[PDB]
């Protein structure tokens, strides 16, 4: 009766139950294996960390399988054969990965009725709008998809390969430099944490710099899990300010800020006013305090002074893709949307083409 | 997607769209601008009989047909509308009606994906529509010069029978 | 090492794990928290049908489901548990199993030793338990703080229903 | 569009420097296919079509069916987003709009230049473009020659070169006579 | 790790003054095997291979197997109980992360430098474990310098005895005028 | 860094990158292949007159101008170079000038160390040069594939008038 959706995320798998407020199973997309522990073990766990949702595609399909039946058993808890799962994919996906992914579902699970659909789309719509460009940075890649009246242009979807990780381990690069040395993978957990917790995106970077130089009010204190007390200071801008200059970690590629402008004027001319004014943000990178006030300043900078620029980040952007197909899959006249096993067996994997 | 439409709205679309030759008295009680809900299943659409603007009165109890139309939108949910406008361009005098897309930042999630994903099944059924108006903050949509940039951009000269 | 697990004990933790559609009088008689003991013999780790909690009764008679856990568990002897939290997370709303290794210092050294080098052939037979909680006082255990401390850290702000 | 395909399969090449490794990729595994949905059923099951790449760091890459997609563009620019009809398209509307009497000698010597013609295969998927768009009545001829990636340049090394042209060249006497507008009466 | 190990045979040095002389056995007796595990076969059968050091109190320790198993950290570092890979793998994964253009003038030219490679047989070894890391097309080529251990110091001091250096320096008036930022442009 | 540029140095490189209409009788005498050394002091670079090549001699008395010019390079100390290379690509046929980085490993680490650090005051001054070569074995140095290696990789399939 209720259906799973289980949002493949890059870094964090977000899996749940249809009408439920936020998701029920979170934990790492990591699939240890010792020189095959999948998930939450990993960390604890002297193996090799693979990641087969790095880069939001599926390039490792052999652990994928493995994901879907830990999430389904020791996360979820509940029979995959049933109950209904929707997933969620990436955005310029392959038809091949999208046929692979339902033919997968319906063979090894025996899900009754499964359906596919994009991450762009869903936050677009879990913001009230529907033509718009979203900001879908993850933890593996940051996707910026302009979407019009719900029909995301493949075209002008632009890919970076800039996103928490990278965050993460820049931070971890600069805590070395006050004399914090954080190497191992348990110590990565520690400095995830510190980013989620006291790094902010400051308005201006050259002048919140100056002051952080002088001022000591800026500086946190962090506690570590064994007791001890670390004190952070610049870093707490620093480290998402390569959102915005990827030359902190040594990408040519340009921030977040003028990708979305690039992508913008890509599209038709005729609906780029409605693309500035519509920028929605999503993704758990995203989360930090006075990230969309920067966006806005800098796009301001890149884009005509004539058209004016909105952008709107509610508060609950870091689980968004996740809450809009859960409210999509907990529809009482979605029921029949689904894509039952009888359909596929008639039709093979390419149903989901047509379905979708 | 989900949510389908109704035969009501249907025939309310379609009696305001298409008029005919109709008595003076009854020509009174034509729809002017109609809003669309959810029933308590959320499974079709509806329209509200109490919020609703006739074409008699306007010009009589409601001076201002838009005006008083930006208040009669609830800003803690989300509402469909569809607005007949009387333009005046540079060029001519035309007579269009609008889709305004009411979408608040207020309203729970729950009422903004549904009325997201579904309003490709409501569109669709309005054959003949032009004029589409996405507004989600209230400060954009109770401004009066943003209809008329939609419409037709900087050639509108009047809006609703007065000048900009 | 040593002790083994029997066929009883493996069937209650997939039963228990791994839950499926049920009928709603059926759904009332699921097992919420068993303990694990020793046969006469000391050879085989069973369930005592005689300490036990329902799914069923937890709210009802059960008024607190770990409060009535904690005086289950004897302060004489060493004990396994089985415990499903059902906590609130500042972040989202978990529903996870905990793996509880009671070990009193009043138990004699013959119950001690048996019991915590015999704690790999049981924990590997469990596959898929992540929350692991060796407890050995008995105001360490019977402490509602210990368990957000374990499960999630300061994260968790509500255990089983109710705020911290 | 190369660039954008390769990450489908794992390759992030995003930088400008291996931008020039998938330039040479282009240049040397692209091919024009006679039939796009064919080639495409049969690459889709065959695997003799896979080719491996070595890249400049000693990593060998294997690319599939984007031998043929990336110079499918050209005939099928709806997969770079622009309305433009495709090459094959644009010749034959070209030739629609000059006069009637001399459309029979335009179809029978269509030449092609530049260095994106310098895939194998293009000229018969050409032909057959032209054959499905042209009337069935006259016939279509496509000379493509092998040096037509520099031919603009050999021409006009060959036009320069010649015994007889050092007179035709504009001195600069004659600009100094006539302002730069002696390049227009002169060519 | 050689201080944890020497008291596996029954040396027990613990203190700061037993630590220097761990140190000296460690310069003066240790070497990187060419492979650890089959030398290591060797070393339990043979007895060649233990040498024999004089304590400053005229005591004479024999060391067997040490040798080899102290300076296999570099490359196995399980041994002192780090996650991180060893000293052959970290160069991979810095010359992975380089332009792809220029990882070929990496590969052949690693330099090797400190005190720490002074231990004769390491060059060896680097070059095959790269070998066996870095694909097979490409040459790896390592040189090591029998002065790497102040060859730091000797560039330091080559660099400050030229004479055309003397202009190079930042003299204090230039600090007076421009802070301790100074060094930032000059340098 | 320290040790700057002569004139000598930059007018023959200015010579030999710009060439310009000549009589035949002196176009013999240009500059094919020149080194660059160091003074007594070790505080300008300065050609030597001795070892050098001309571009008349070539394809004369020097039957190779790479293979006479590998010897030309003293192995006990390090030294510059300047190649003017004719080289046949599948493409085309390119004539273009290769800057070779000679540093031996058994030259004394001072004239490593002064030719290393100055190398950039050196290679800023010869504005419009692409191919860098550095070598420090003799062997790699000596191999005639390495030239077309790094002038033009694999595509390179003839040089200096000689196919590989
Ligand atoms: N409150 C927060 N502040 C800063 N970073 C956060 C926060 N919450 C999550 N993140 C980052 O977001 C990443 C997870 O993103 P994820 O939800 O996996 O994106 P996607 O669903 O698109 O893959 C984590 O690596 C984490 O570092
Ligand atoms: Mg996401
Ligand atoms: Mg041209
Ligand atoms: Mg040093």
């Amino acid at each position: 009766t209720t259906a799973l959706v289980c949002d493949n995320g890059s870094g964090l798998v977000k899996a749940g139950f249809a009408g439920d407020d936020a998701p029920r199973a979170v934990f790492p997309s990591i699939v240890g294996r010792p020189r095959s522990y999948v998930g939450d073990e990993a960390q604890s766990k002297i193996l090799t960390l693979k990641y087969p949702i790095e880069h939001g595609i599926i390039t490792n399909w052999d652990d994928m399988e493995k994901i879907w039946h830990h999430t389904f058993y020791n996360e979820l808890r509940v029979a995959p054969e049933e109950h209904p799962t929707l997933l969620t994919e990436a955005p310029l996906n392959p038809k091949a990965n999208r046929e692979k992914m339902t033919q997968i579902m319906f063979e090894t699970f025996n899900v009754p009725a499964m359906y596919v659909a994009i991450q762009a789309v869903l936050s677009l719509y879990a913001s009230g709008r529907t033509t718009g460009i979203v900001l879908d940075s993850g933890d593996g890649v940051t996707h910026n998809v302009p979407i019009y009246e719900g029909y995301a242009l493949p075209h002008a979807i632009m890919r970076l390969d800039l996103a928490g990780r990278d965050l993460t381990d820049y931070l971890m690069k600069i805590l070395t430099e006050r004399g914090y040395s954080f190497v191992t993978t348990a110590e990565r957990e520690i400095v995830r944490d510190i980013k989620e917790k006291l790094c902010y995106v400051a308005l201006d970077f050259e002048n919140e710099m100056a002051t952080a130089a002088s001022s000591s009010s800026l500086e946190k204190s962090y506690e570590l899990p064994d007791g001890q007390v670390i004190t952070i200071g610049n870093e707490r801008f620093r480290c998402p300010e390569t959102l915005f200059q990827p030359s902190f970690i040594g990408m040519e590629s340009a921030g977040i800020h003028e990708t979305t402008y690039n992508s913008i004027m890509k599209c038709d001319i005729d609906i780029r006013k409605d693309l500035y004014a519509n920028n929605v943000m999503s993704g758990g990178t995203t989360m930090y305090p006075g990230i969309a006030d920067r966006m806005q300043k800098e796009i301001t900078a890149l884009a005509p002074s004539t058209m004016k620029i909105k952008i709107i980040a509610p508060p609950e952007r870091k689980y968004s893709v996740w809450i809009g197909g859960s409210i999509l899959a907990s529809l009482s006249t979605f029921q029949q949307m689904w894509i039952t096993k009888q359909e596929y067996d008639e039709a093979g994997p390419s149903i989901v083409h047509r379905k979708c | 997607s989900g949510v389908a439409v109704s035969d009501g709205v249907i025939k309310v679309f379609n009696d305001m769209k298409v008029r005919k030759s109709s008595t003076p008295e009854e020509v009174k009680k034509r729809k002017k601008a109609v809003l669309f809900c959810l029933s308590e299943d959320k499974k079709n659409i509806i329209l509200e009989e109490g919020k609703e603007i006739l074409v008699g009165d306007v010009g009589q109890t409601v001076d201002d047909p838009y005006a008083t139309f930006v208040k009669m939108l609830p800003d803690k949910d989300c509402r469909y509308a569809l607005y007949d406008a009387t333009y005046e361009t540079k060029e001519s005098k035309k007579e269009d009606l609008v889709f305004i897309f009411w979408a608040p930042e207020s309203a729970p999630l729950k009422s903004k994906m549904i009325y997201a994903s579904s309003k490709d099944a409501i569109k669709k059924k309005l054959t003949g529509i032009k004029h589409e108006l996405q507004a989600n903050c209230y400060e954009e949509v109770k401004d009066r010069c943003t209809l008329a940039e939609k419409l037709g951009g900087s050639a509108v000269i009047s809006l609703e029978g007065k000048p900009l």
